[PDB]
């Protein structure tokens, strides 16, 4: 807890992932320079590690319906994990989730201690008291595959959460996703 | 003998204002007109509050401006009787009109959901200039075996045309095309659609994408098809993985996979390379005359494994033609009517066989080896031929001339072009020679008036009347001056955002000559305009310069459009479409709706005055009794 | 005494600046409570890398973190204001 | 499973002292051959493939691995595809290579293998495999639909001191000495009746002096624990052992529970059992007349 790396003490994980977002409403009050209207607008940009399309209608009584191009803005990172969990689980069955780690670093390879949190709700190798980390090395400009093993125990909505941390530098990642589990 | 002239939209519409031209020709004084509709047949005087007065200020031309309500009136076309009295004198002509508001968008926050997963739609609304207007509308949203399973009723009053609504999909339910219908609580008929679908999906982390090196697959091609296969994560960065690939032949929606051309390539450093080869092709159906495969189609279905198995995608590249030719033909952008000794302007358009138009591409006529000219930016070529006053059809026959193709590849294609017939056969014509390039608002137009009589009567002619039809209706009617001797005169167009995405050209004069016989003599002329917005809207960045934002930050969005404007805004992990991208709203979607709801059927012209007249969308009914064909129709002429 | 080395200065002029930042740090944390989650998320990083750094008494580490730290200040600042 | 068949067979081989053979066994249910396959392997916690071997079957037809995946340093290559051209819906076909475990752990999670034909990947089979586990199966323990996670230790230098510590943590919530009657057995959870001969300390169970108790424990633990029936025992746990509703309650035999062989009457009498029959003893009053030191 004073080694070159950060402390799942200090992981604030990723978690907001919608599919659409930002469903809001503005209007070009602003003085018109140039015959057009400018509104800068502040949004806050949701967790995901994807492209955003950004598409805006128009609509005025004057000059009617617009439909804008697509803007595109891409948010990422150069070092983080992706949670790939399937649509559905069925409680008490044993499946094998996959936490991969993107490392996109220009030439080096990063060294991380990746863990799978404890959930009651979940049977893993990870207990109260015990957590479960591998050390693994990923090359630069590519993908280490982390294989975690786990039986879902209670139907509903439940929640798998991996963080990784790299060593020298102090670069972290933790995704929260969930998944449904149904029972048989 | 003084002769006034009545010209309105060929089928008029309901709740929305419509203009009709009044003139008095060759008449003294000041002339007061009242102008009156009735419903049909009987008297309801459903619009009688206008009135006007034809000045020798100006010309003797008149603006109508009426607004028909929606009383209390099927499956037969309902009409009218106009009436406009000139002084005392009183002409009328009986027109076709529609319940069909106006249209109908309806946008989707994403292409695709899951079961649990709410959809967000808005209901855009608008008249036929496409202005929001403020109806009531229904909308039901059908699941995929068409049962309605929720309807609302809504009102677009002070909403500036925009209804937001959402439906939380239950948690089981039929996956599958599920729709949304909305119609004008007015007519029920005019229904509007969008789809979406509903599926169980995590969502991908990569888009693949499926690629012919040529748009078709040419039957002598002994390379076969070629594909280059590309994958690449949503966040831009290149894929590593290994890919499976195969083909198949379509007909009609008949479809036949060929097991054989199953291929299994790596994809490296995000691409592929990968092939169907003649032989598979053919062993794959049965080895008969290649030729027999024309007029089919190929298709290539990939699947991408990142290395780690993580992640799979799915993707197919459908209907790539087979063809003989890589180029086709296409005359339904030129009239199909010439004046004899008269320029005509050929105008040919040229499609790769997807069905996009080709840049650069030559074309000439069978005749002339000297005549050649390309193929602008829209896949159009502008040919001129000069035509013999001979009362002959002129057939023409048009083949493309590209090098390095022998001309058997080469693609040709045939129409016939009939004179225009003239009153008593007098030999009077009037041709509007247009500068053809793409036009854009701003641009000025130049519309070349030439004047084809014995200068007999030729001192008589002393102006054209002009009008513009643009979204089906009215946009400006005018004049223009002439003096004899006089053949050509040139009109200045200006050309403003109200003219896209295209607008109608029609101008007539008229006149006593030969045997005191009062003509006619008129053109229509199609002039497809620069497509885009007719306002603008852009959504770029806010900090001018920076580094990709990270999970979770502050980004300031920059929104440029016009004042007083509203705009709806939604963002969409881009992962959606790889899953689907079909259904989505386009402004080029809107134009095409509003393209397909033309009166006017027709690139340009008339068989004689009065088919110029019904072509784009018009009438012309007169003192003299010189009246269009009726117009009972609502669509065109069935194709 | 006389005077410090090169080195000898810069060195605990940087570490001082990075002090001077880790003292008011806990006020920060603090102040995210009512930020967007993002906001925690980085200064919970930021933090350790100076305290790793301070410790270190390497120039690099230091100033690098220095600044690290420095910014997410700001971006509080910034975050604050927008709420009066 | 049933479109696909699945048999992976985790052996260690003969002639290191880690080292071992995966051998991986599908067919296909249907009429004919299966066409191109994927099967998407993971290494245990500790190994991965020997590549002498992984490059043979490569060269091998109907079977290839990416270069991609050959390149990498065997170290680094902790899952891995193997692409099949086929796989017969006649017999098993078969495969394996050697591992090898480079890195030394305790608690080393199970590999597992999965099966599929490239166009349709819902109809998959995925069989997992672990060196100790039976089936690269976890521990779980499992009532009718009721499941719990047992992948914990089995319960686990005595003094009346270290007793009257030990047990008045939070968790302690029951203390019994209790004999046993009934010792049932199953393939998959094991059992046990104990009636009780004195409630020491009474827990969020109504449980009067002679009423049996059902408890049960893991197929894993038969060694941990010595089972004689009539054999008395002292025993404590927590409240959290408990399973199911009430009053049809039972006892979890888990790691934070603690079990010692309480001796008979005429079995103290033994110059070697008095160390215990004496602490025991004491502990039983220490426990009923004062209770908890805090
Ligand atoms: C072309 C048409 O239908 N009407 C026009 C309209 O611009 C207006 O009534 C006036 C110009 O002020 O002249 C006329």
């Amino acid at each position: 807890l004073d080694e070159d790396i950060i402390a799942e003490e200090n992981i604030v994980s990723r978690s907001e992932f919608p599919e659409s977002w930002l469903w809001n409403v503005e209007d070009l009050k602003e003085p018109p320079k140039n015959g057009i209207s400018t509104k800068l607008m502040n949004i806050f940009l949701k967790d995901s590690i994807t492209t955003w399309e950004i598409l805006a209608v128009s609509m005025s009584d004057k000059k009617g319906i617009c439909v804008a191009d697509p803007f595109e803005v891409t948010v990422m990172q150069d070092f983080f994990i992706d949670l790939r969990l399937p649509y559905s689980v069925v409680r008490n069955e044993q499946v094998e989730i996959r936490a991969v780690l993107y490392n996109y670093r220009q030439n080096q390879e990063l060294k991380v201690r990746v863990e799978l949190l404890h959930n009651p709700a979940f049977c893993s190798l990870a207990t109260t008291k015990r957590r479960h980390q591998q050390t693994v090395t990923i090359p630069p400009k590519s993908s280490l595959s982390v294989p975690y093993v786990i039986v879902p125990l209670k139907t509903g909505l439940q929640e798998v959460e991996v963080k990784a941390a790299v060593y020298h530098h102090f670069i972290s990642d933790g995704v929260r996703k969930s998944l449904k589990v149904v029972p048989e | 003998s003084p002769m006034y002239s009545i010209i309105t939209p060929n089928i008029l519409r309901l709740e929305s204002e419509e203009t009709m031209v009044l003139e008095a020709h060759d008449a003294q004084g000041d002339v007061p007109v009242t102008v009156t509709v009735h419903d049909f047949p009987g008297k309801k005087l459903v619009l009688s509050s206008e009135k006007t007065v034809l000045t020798p200020a100006t010309n003797h031309m008149g603006n109508v401006t009426f607004t028909i309500p929606a009383n209390r009136e099927k499956g037969r076309n309902k009409f009218v009787t106009v009436q406009a009295t000139f002084g005392t004198q009183v002409v009328e002509k009986v027109v076709l009109v529609s319940l069909q508001s106006g249209y109908l968008f309806i946008q989707t926050d994403k292409t695709i959901y899951t079961p649990g997963s709410t959809v967000l739609y808005r209901i855009f609304t608008v008249n036929h200039k496409l202005l929001p207007v403020g109806r009531t509308v229904m909308v039901n949203i059908e699941n995929p075996e068409g049962i309605p399973v929720k309807q609302d009723s809504l009102s677009s009053q002070n909403q500036l045309g925009v209804l937001p609504l959402s439906w939380d999909i239950p948690e089981l339910v039929n996956m599958g095309q599920w729709k949304i219908r909305a119609y004008y609580e007015n007519s029920p008929q005019q229904v509007f659609s969008t789809e979406f679908e509903v599926k169980e999906y995590v969502l991908p982390s990569f888009e693949v994408i499926v690629e012919p090196t040529e748009k078709f697959y040419y039957i002598y091609n002994e390379k076969g098809l070629e594909v280059t296969i590309t994958a690449r994560f949503l966040y831009g960065k290149k894929v590593e993985g290994t890919a499976f690939v195969i083909f198949g032949i379509q007909d009609g929606e008949q479809r036949i996979s060929l097991p054989e051309s199953l291929k299994r390539i790596p994809i490296e450093d995000g691409s592929g390379e990968v092939v169907l080869s003649r032989k598979v092709l053919l062993d794959g159906v049965q080895n008969p005359r290649a030729e027999d495969l024309v007029g089919k189609s190929l298709y290539v279905s990939a699947t991408v494994i990142l290395h780690s198995g993580s992640d799979m995608v799915q993707a197919e590249r459908s209907g790539i033609p087979i063809v003989t030719s890589p180029y086709q033909i296409h005359f339904t952008k030129t009239p199909k009517y010439f004046k004899p000794g008269m320029p005509f302007d050929l105008m040919v358009f040229v499609t790769n066989p997807d069905g996009s138009p080709a840049y650069r591409v030559p074309v000439a006529v069978q005749g002339e080896d000297t005549v050649q000219s390309l193929t602008q930016g829209d896949g159009v070529a502008k040919l001129s031929i000069n035509t013999h006053p001979s009362q002959k059809p002129l057939s023409i026959t048009v083949r493309t001339k590209k090098q390095e193709l022998s001309e058997a590849e080469q693609a040709t294609r045939t129409m016939q072009a009939l004179p225009y017939s003239t009153v008593g056969n007098s030999n009077n014509y009037l041709h509007l020679s247009v500068l053809r390039t793409e036009l854009r608002p701003g641009e000025t137009l130049n519309v070349n008036f030439l004047l084809r009589m014995d200068r007999a009567h030729e001192a008589k002619i002393r102006y054209y009347t002009y009008l513009i039809m643009n979204k089906g209706r009215l946009l400006k009617a005018g004049r223009q001056v002439r003096e004899p001797g006089q053949d050509l005169v040139v009109l200045p167009l200006s050309i403003t955002t109200d003219f896209i995405p295209s607008f109608r050209l029609v101008a007539y004069y008229t006149l006593i000559g030969a045997s005191g016989q009062r003509e006619v003599v008129a053109d229509s002329v199609w002039v497809d305009v620069k497509d885009s917005c007719v306002g603008s809207l852009v959504v770029k960045s806010g900090q001018s310069e920076d580094r990709q934002p990270v999970p979770g930050q502050q980004m300031t969005l920059k929104i440029e459009g016009d004042h007083g404007a509203r705009v709806v805004l939604v963002a969409v992990d881009k992962g959606v479409f790889v899953l689907n991208k079909k259904n989505k709203l386009t402004q080029s979607k809107i134009w095409d709706v509003v393209e397909k709801a033309d009166i006017g059927c027709t690139p340009g012209s008339g068989k004689d005055y009065a088919g110029v007249f019904s072509d784009a969308g018009l009438t012309f009914t007169s003192s003299s009794g010189q009246q269009t064909a009726q117009r009972a129709e609502l669509q065109c002429p069935q194709p | 005494t006389s005077l410090p080395t090169s080195n000898e200065y810069q060195n605990e002029k940087l570490a001082n600046e990075l002090k001077s930042l880790l003292d008011e740090l806990n006020v920060n944390e603090l102040a995210t409570g009512s930020l967007n989650t993002y906001y925690k998320r980085t200064i919970k990083i930021s933090g350790q890398k100076a305290m790793y750094a301070l410790k270190s008494k390497d120039f690099k580490k230091m100033s690098e973190a220095k600044y690290q730290l420095q910014k997410i200040y700001n971006e509080i600042d910034e975050a604050l204001k927008s709420k009066y | 499973c049933n479109k696909f068949d699945l048999k992976v067979t985790i052996k260690p081989a003969p002639e290191a002292k880690n080292t071992m053979i995966l051998e991986i066994c599908t067919r296909y249910r249907g009429d004919q051959d299966a066409t191109m396959s994927i099967l998407d392997i993971s290494m245990m916690t500790g190994f991965a493939p020997d590549t002498d071997d992984l490059k043979q079957l490569a060269n091998g037809v109907d079977r290839y691995i990416s270069k991609y995946e050959l390149d990498k340093a065997f170290s680094d290559r902790n899952t891995l595809i193997i692409y099949l051209d086929k796989v017969s819906h006649s017999e098993d076909d078969c495969l394996a290579f050697k591992v090898h475990q480079y890195f030394n752990v305790e608690l080393i999670q199970p590999g597992a293998v999965k099966v599929y034909a490239y166009y349709n990947l819902e109809e998959s089979c995925t069989r997992f495999y672990h060196p100790e586990k039976e089936d690269g199966k976890l521990n779980k323990l499992c009532r009718d639909e009721l499941c719990r996670c047992a992948e914990e230790n089995c319960f686990i230098k005595v003094t009346l001191e270290e007793r009257l510590d030990k047990a008045c943590e939070p968790g302690v919530d029951y203390v019994y000495k209790t004999r046993l009657v009934k010792v049932q057995l199953s393939n998959d959870f094991d059992e046990y009746i104990m009636a009780i001969e004195q409630t020491i300390k009474s827990g969020s169970d109504e449980v009067q002096v002679g009423q049996q108790r059902t408890f049960i424990s893991p197929i894993k633990c038969r060694e941990a624990l010595k089972l004689e029936e009539k054999k008395h025992y002292l025993m404590w746990g927590l409240s959290s052992d408990f399973w199911g509703e009430k009053p049809n309650l039972s006892y979890i035999i888990g790691k934070d529970t603690w079990v010692e062989h309480w001796p008979e009457e005429d079995e103290c009498q033994d110059e070697e059992n008095q160390k215990q029959c004496q602490d025991l003893g004491a502990f039983t009053e220490s426990m009923v007349v004062f209770g908890c030191p805090n």
